[PDB]
């Protein structure tokens, strides 16, 4: 039964260092991202404006076809560099820096990860970006500049050929996930060492992930609660380390003995983004 | 793969 040093230790002693990392909503929420299941005061009254009745209809199709002003309203507030990275954001980069990370998988369309400086090809954006988008009438592809003037004016973009609504390469439910994902087949079978940060663990395919690593594979949860396939058929080499994810990510950091180079990394990219 | 939830 490994505990949360057992696991910095095989880090320290690089029995492990082929890291592969999935992430979700709940890295970013102390960056101030708007969680779109826990929306905020302002952002639930923007959206309750035009009738949005639950969160999860912000990424269906027949709710977005139907009336797209909520997810714009969304998609608004997730524009590239309004918001920072935070302590676990720069954990991911210590982590990549350190020769260490094989492969980070994350859920998330902030785009908080490339802007903390992990690299693109360390990176799986597993439900899209707002670097592209598709008319949903025509299928024709622009580039997510194209309609950014206007997502930000308060107007639904229009195809220039059918003025149908373009929407942003989001995986919505039931789209299929780019195929960047499929780095996957090589990725889990590669990994030593499973990290798991601030997601619940209820979309699919990205939570079944979890069990694509070896048996022999630590997998170490960074969560609020234990979830997912970890509760439900956890491995003999699990370990969590359950409460509030940053205060997780810095224990860790603690026993690995990475104060001092996340302390100089943020204010490094602290100064890069002043 | 398509993306879900709830299964
Ligand atoms: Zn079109």
């Amino acid at each position: 039964k490994l505990s949360l040093q057992d696991v910095a230790e095989l880090i320290r002693a690089r029995a492990c260092q082929r890291v592969v990392v999935m992430v979700g909503a709940g890295i970013s929420t102390p960056s101030g991202i708007p969680d779109f299941r826990s929306p905020g005061s302002g952002l639930y009254s923007n959206l309750q404006q035009y009738d949005l009745p639950y969160p999860e209809a912000i990424f269906e199709l027949p709710f977005f076809f139907h009336n797209p002003k909520p997810f714009f309203t969304l998609a608004k507030e997730l524009y590239p560099g309004n918001y920072k990275p935070n302590v676990t954001h720069y954990f991911l980069r210590l982590l990549h820096d350190k020769g260490l990370l094989l492969r980070l998988y994350t859920q998330n369309i902030d785009g908080l990860e490339r802007v903390s400086g992990i690299p693109a090809s360390k990176l799986v954006e597993a439900h899209g970006t707002f670097a592209s988008a598709t008319c949903t009438v025509c299928q024709r592809p622009f580039p997510g500049e194209d309609i950014r003037a206007d997502v930000m004016a308060d107007r639904v973009p229009r195809c220039p050929v059918c003025t149908g609504v373009v929407k942003p390469d989001i995986v919505f439910f039931g789209e299929p996930l780019p195929q960047r994902f499929l780095l996957h087949v090589v990725d889990f079978p590669m990994a030593d060492l499973l990290l798991i940060l601030g997601t619940s663990l209820e979309v699919e395919p990205f939570a079944s992930l979890t069990e694509a690593v070896r048996s022999s594979v630590p997998r170490l949860l960074i969560n609020r609660d234990l979830v997912g396939p970890l509760a439900w058929h956890p491995r003999s080499r699990d370990v969590a380390q359950l409460g509030d994810v940053v205060h997780g990510v810095e224990s860790l950091v603690e026993l690995l003995g990475w104060t001092e180079e996340m302390r100089d990394l943020v204010q490094r990219e602290t100064g890069k983004l002043d | 793969a398509r993306k879900s939830t709830g299964g």
